[PDB]
């Protein structure tokens, strides 16, 4: 399928130990109130607008 | 939301804010604010959100 990394910023993010994804384009992250934990190497599908 | 607008409407406080945080439905919930306070003729007033 597709966001295979969703669980882990929601299991770091109780905590807020903070993630950093490699291979995440993935757009979904970017909202900071849903994923306040995630740190992204690269910019999403969006970005590429 | 609708019932803190009936609370408001009630007491006829027609002018009040929005303070949220980036917790869960905080999006929205301005959204439903938007169209429950939107259709009605009333001209209340919405300061900050």
């Amino acid at each position: 399928d597709h966001l295979t990394p969703t669980p882990i910023s929601y299991t770091a993010g109780f905590y807020r130990i903070p993630v950093i994804g490699l291979t995440t384009r993935m757009s979904i992250y970017s909202d900071k109130s849903i994923h306040l934990s995630f740190l992204r190497t690269v910019p999403p599908y969006s970005h590429q607008a | 939301a609708s019932v803190m607008l009936n609370i408001m409407e009630e007491y006829d406080w027609y002018i009040f804010s929005i303070v949220t945080t980036y917790f869960p439905g905080y999006q929205d919930f301005e959204n439903k604010v938007r169209s429950t306070i939107e259709n009605s003729f009333v001209g209340w007033e919405l300061e900050e959100v």
